């Protein structure tokens, strides 16, 4: 399936995606989701590089060759949370699901 | 997006038991559903899709899953039900429903979500 | 002493007498030196003539022609066809200018659904939709009434009116979407009688659906009425368009000759650049030298 | 001197007789109806043909009197030359 | 001593070595000298040709004719078919009437051939005639004679040994009461047969405008009948039988104006030479058409 | 002392010795078929283009043929259909098939696939063959087996990389008696359903005028199969099932004359591009030129 | 030499006679539902009328050009006919 | 000035060279039903061989008249030759 | 053309009564059919005009006689009735019935007059 | 409406009628009528200038404009009109205009 | 080709009599019928032809015993009967049964023969 | 009708006579053989091409408006009667021939 990487404010991390050919290519549509403990996932961008509407200038992204990249700018104390994405497959049933990565701050 | 869910508990294994689904604010008719397993450690997993009556179609339910899970449709009362039946000690898991972003010609990965329910399996 | 007038030149001619002989002036006849680029003709980016007539999810007032690309992919999302599809372009090449009139409110339609009735094949702003210029009418409250709308056509210039016909898949999507299992169209106006009943049978799945959309057009006359009577899979329009009275290969963005690799910008008698050209053209021809000669040689 | 009047305007004579086309745009027709396209094809190309047979042919005879009028023109000067002899 | 001829004339010509040249003898290409008038062609005054082959009531002047080699018919005649309605495959019957060598009207039905059906009464007032409703008097409209409609099965062999042409029709109802009280079956077909032709058809019904009068609607057919061989009809309604048929052996201007082998909607051409710029659209021969006004060649002394 | 030089030989006028006459008009065409270049035409000597295709019982000579060019046919042969009707929509059927490449003969379907469906007593006396009754062997005539007639819903998915040319045909019965006993449902109607195309027929019953025979009548269709696309077939009696497909890949003359050049005339064979000619306008290939005269000459070649 | 006319009339029975010869035609008119097929119609009319009226327009003006030619050209014919006895 | 044939055989060739190029066309037919289009089917291959014929006999013929032109304007073309020395 | 008339007389104002009209000379299928009142000083009034069944049509009545009368038609029988209802004291005239001449597209004006029938309303 | 003027042997007398251009013009459908006392209506002339069958040379007339003109000839000891209208009911009637023999 | 015959004898002048044939070895479904007399001294004589059920048709007589005679065919049962009635003298003969060869679109002559039967009529 | 007249190792012929209306060009003329106390046999369908299961006496042709038949190598066993029949066109059956009857000695 998909593989992502596992687990200071202030600072700025990059959160790398890694996939295949036949999950995903040069197509524009990969989500990335958002999780917190003891709450329901939520979208913080669908479209790569352009932000959805009712959420704050936190997140933003890229997506280049077989691999995309989210970044997280102005890191503070509650953006502990989990992320999740997924990706496109063709007209098979569904899409892929991801593997997610914790974040720590300290 | 006010997505009402209920149903849950505990069953003994090869029991049955029903879970429902209820909403508003969006219009129905023209919605397309789904529902998805949350497991710990893993994350997520697909467990099926409802069509719509003005499209045909009907659900089709992944390879592990398929032969006893089965979902129902009532456009008329807002409602989904959930039919459990033969289940097994990993179907341990939370469970959450949700609409999905159409685009070119398939539902693809959900939207919005709910607030989940979980459910256990044991002895 | 005097003899004939001698001079020089560094060009060179052909005819019948010879192979090649130097010439004192080559004026060429033709030219290819066409610039490449494009009553404003109406641009379209991947839209199609039916997709846009119809109003897919995906300009005023006057144009002289239409400029479009090969198998655009913003196509009817429901598979199907136009009948009599050909000869609507052709009419709709001369249009002059085109102007947009709601004939029926969407009030008109009490006793009969319009909200649900929308097509995943071609969704919009991640939702499923429809077509904006008609309007799919399904079963309200488990009946269906007859549909028995008519028009007077008061303003004082032609009107062009849209409607199609739905072919089932199968019996049980025909059970449930109408009330009649049996059904039929009638349209009756000063000289034209048409009937029509729906094909249900099966077949395979071209895109997403195994459903067909047929459709049709007419023009009414300035002081002639029209009429409407159906009793199921009826698509009745909400839009107009108040007439009056082709391109297919385009490029990016002042001359009454076009091809569809450039715009020619010269009268000179003819060319051996791309023959098909949509307006007036000098002429073909195949060679790629041709020159008469003169000058001062006297 | 000064012949060039009487040799430009029948480059521009030429220009002017090819006349005049209406505004026609080449249609297509549909599949089922094959043999209308086929028959569309045997006047394009035959009106090609005659024209291309109007063309360099039929440009060469002008530009062959246009070279027969130009060296019969330098004939036309030889005998003031000997008017006088 | 002897110098070239020299002549006079007063006339001139045009040419590529000049602009215009006097000339010794103008001997041109075109004329314009047209008659501007008209076997003799058939002249007709204002029937149309479906209203004279259905038999018009202001036709009764016509019909008698030996031979005719073509048609003359103004724009728009005002004699035209009083019902509204059209001819299946029209332009295919004026083409084929192009030509028709000599033109024989014979009865092959006669009327008292329906005994059980009823002819009176039926008339139409769109297009009356001495101020009485009439109807076409080379067709039956057959109507409900005694509340009932046997089925009508005639049949003709063929005898003679010259081709025949048929006509018939099917009557659209405007609403169903219509439909109810002139003919029993509430639903009628029409059933054609011979050897290389099948026909099924059935009426239409439907809620329509008011083009001229009565709002229905006449459609016509016609067929070509083979010298040795036979046809059948069958209907349970709205049919409408033929009385006549035409006898013909073997193998159009549009225009009008008061009365050599080339002809042209606004005169009589009675030249051949070259061409001309008159007119170019013209029937039977023509010698050309140039869009010009002076070509000129000359000749002598 | 020196001249013109004077020789011998054998708009301005009407008529002008001629020093050297080359003509430009030639006339000797061989009468006879010509070698093409590999691809010899289709020769028949009284089948039918419809006759062939469906099977006809006198047909059974050729079966199989290698890669063509045109086919050479005679005008009003006597081996055309038996059974009276005509193919709806064959003119373009005419058009296409004149340039075919290889065509192969493919059994899609074979006969064993109807158990529920009588086979045997399909055949009609209108062209007998050995002495006996029969019929088009490229097709089968489904007839009532144990009256009952269950609905056929066969299908088919086109597994191979080819176009593929299929044929199906509706029967018209003479009367009501006709259709009450060969089928029992007394309406009847067939559905074909593909990609692009739909189709919705029904029989029509009434009297007719003998012609040839039986008279009743045939009626045939044709479609082409996308490589990559499935077709299906519904049915409730009068219908007649294909047996075989002719695996077409890509992409004519009218009269009868005995057996290496391009252009062909159905006179005989034009050996010579030589660009006049007065022979029959009518012609397949390149033909060089057609003029209506008879003496084209432009001399030269001496006197100098 | 005298009477050189007939030479130059016979070109003219000519020009009039190589016409060749056209069968009985007529102007068949289509219905407004298929007006394609009128397009096609006035397409192949017009080529036909532009071809013939460019040949036309070509051909009485070289033959006129020809004619002038041919009248100077007998007057050279004469002067060198005067000339050869000097 | 001696063979000078060669320069005169390549007109005999300008001819039979360029002439267009023709692609594979077969006559087609239709049914009786549909006569009007036969009757246009008629109209060109008539028109087309009635310009091909009147191309025939007139434009091969002043290049036969240019034959004559060219062969006896060749024969002047040394009767100044033999002048020059005279 | 001999035709026959039958009733009238004196009536209350604001009564009912009833005439008919038959006739012999002529085939009745074919006759357009019209209604005309003479009334002293004045003269002729319109008063409507009957179609034929072949051709539908209904009665149309006059403006100021328009929602009171009506006119029935029975060519089986040859026969044509009046209903006269809520009549007043202006209506006593005589009234004379007659066919039409069939001009262009509809009938205009009488052809044959029969002798009449003097209507009253009075107290 | 169409307007009437109001009321010897051997002389000869013409009666008008004078109507308006959306009652009366160049069409020919004008009718006229003759009433005796105690008579049913009779037609005299229904065709302008196309006096009908069955009846005495007494009835002639003509019509141009806006009016129309019938002259009677040879008196002796012992009358509306109707016009066309158009697509409209029916025609308009005219009053009426009496004889005097005296 | 093993074609059963049966019936024969004598009767009454005017009488009736049935005989029916049978065979095997060949679709009978498919091959025409008749029926033959042979007569002493003269020998073949037509006495007519049946048609086949998918080509509809009748039974068409010869005209010298038009009237009288009759066939009728049963593919299911395999069997055809003859009736005759209203005999005479000069019907004493034998008859044959046979299958017609198949050409153009005639069966004009027989191929296969039977054995044949005699019957007579006599006072 | 058509109509026919009445030693070992010799050979004869037997020649069939009929008219316009029921011989011809045409090639669908019969020839039967009949022995006493048997039942019809084919020996010849069509002209001149010899039917299968048979022997090599019968051979016949066809010429102008009559028909031959060769009996080769004529034994004592050949003692029967022949009988032909002929086409007519589109009426209802052929025409049925004369027999003729063979004695050897």
């Amino acid at each position: 399936a998909l593989t992502q990487p596992a687990s200071s404010p202030g600072q700025s991390i990059t959160i790398s995606c890694t996939g295949t050919s036949s999950d995903v290519g040069s197509y524009n549509l990969v989500f990335w989701y958002q999780q917190h403990p003891g709450k329901a996932p939520k979208l913080i961008i669908y479209e790569v590089s352009k932000r959805p509407s009712g959420v704050s200038y936190r997140f933003s992204g890229s997506k280049s060759g077989n691999t995309a990249s989210l970044k997280i700018s102005g890191l503070q104390a509650e953006d502990e949370a989990e992320y999740y994405c997924c990706s496109y497959v063709g007209s098979d049933t569904w899409g892929v699901f991801g593997g997610g990565t914790k974040l720590t701050v300290l | 997006v006010q997505l009402v869910e209920s149903g849950g508990g505990l069953v003994k294994p090869g029991g049955s038991l029903r879970l429902s689904c209820e909403a508003s604010g969006f219009i129905f008719s023209n919605a397309w559903m789904s529902w998805v397993r949350q497991a710990p450690g893993k994350g997520l997993e697909w467990v099926g899709r409802i069509k719509i009556q003005t499209d045909g179609g009907t659900a089709d339910y992944a390879a592990p899953v398929k032969g006893r899970f089965t979902i129902s449709r009532d456009d008329s009362k807002n409602t989904l039900y959930l039919q459990m039946n033969s289940l097994r000690t990993e179907d341990t898991a939370v469970y959450y429903c949700t609409t999905l972003y159409c685009a070119i010609t398939t539902c693809f990965s959900p939207r919005y979500w709910g607030q989940g329910t979980p459910v256990t399996v044991s002895s | 002493c005097i003899g004939y007038h001698a001079n020089n030149s560094t060009e060179q001619v052909d005819t019948i007498m010879e192979k090649n002989v130097t010439v004192t002036h080559a004026q060429d006849i033709l030219e290819k030196t066409h610039n490449g680029k494009l009553v404003k003709p109406l641009i379209l980016k991947d839209c199609s003539v039916a997709g846009w007539l119809l109003g897919n999810p995906m300009r005023v007032p006057e144009w002289s022609y239409i400029v479009e690309r090969a198998n655009p992919a913003n196509d009817l999302c429901f598979p199907g066809s136009l009948n009599d599809y050909e000869e609507l372009k052709h009419m709709l090449s001369r249009i002059n200018h085109f102007e947009k009139i709601q004939i029926i409110p969407k009030s008109s339609w009490p006793n009969h659904e319009t909200s649900l009735g929308v097509s995943a094949a071609c969704p919009y702003q991640g939702a499923p939709s429809f077509f904006r210029n008609v309007v799919w009418l399904i079963k309200k409250n488990d009946a269906y009434p007859t549909i028995k709308i008519s028009y007077n056509n008061t303003n004082r210039e032609d009107l062009l009116i849209l409607w199609g016909i739905h072919h089932s898949n199968n019996a049980e999507e025909q059970t449930n979407l109408y009330k009649n299992p049996i059904t039929y169209i009638s349209v009756g106006t000063s000289t034209l009688n048409q009937r029509l009943a729906p094909k249900i049978a099966t077949r395979s799945q071209v895109n997403g659906q195994r459903g067909r959309m047929d459709f049709f057009w007419t023009i009414l006359k300035p002081d002639d009425a029209i009429h409407f009577e159906s009793n199921g899979n009826f698509i009745a329009p909400e839009y107009a368009y108040k007439i009056v009275k082709i391109m297919k290969s385009g490029v990016e963005y002042n001359t009454k000759c076009q091809t569809p690799v450039g715009a020619i910008n010269s009268s000179m008698p003819f060319h051996n650049i791309h023959p098909l050209t949509i307006g007036e053209c000098p002429k073909y021809v195949k060679s790629n030298k041709l020159v008469l000669a003169t000058g001062l040689r006297n | 001197q000064k012949a060039i009047d009487g040799v430009t305007n029948k480059v521009n004579s030429i220009i002017d007789k090819m006349n005049t086309q209406f505004e026609a745009v080449g249609r297509e027709f549909n599949n089922l109806e094959r043999r209308i396209e086929n028959l569309n094809k045997k006047m394009e190309d035959g009106f090609l043909d005659v024209w291309t047979y109007n063309a360099e042919l039929l440009v060469l005879m002008e530009n062959e009197r246009t070279l027969d009028f130009h060296d019969s023109n330098v004939k036309n000067l030889y005998d003031k030359v000997r008017l006088q002899l």
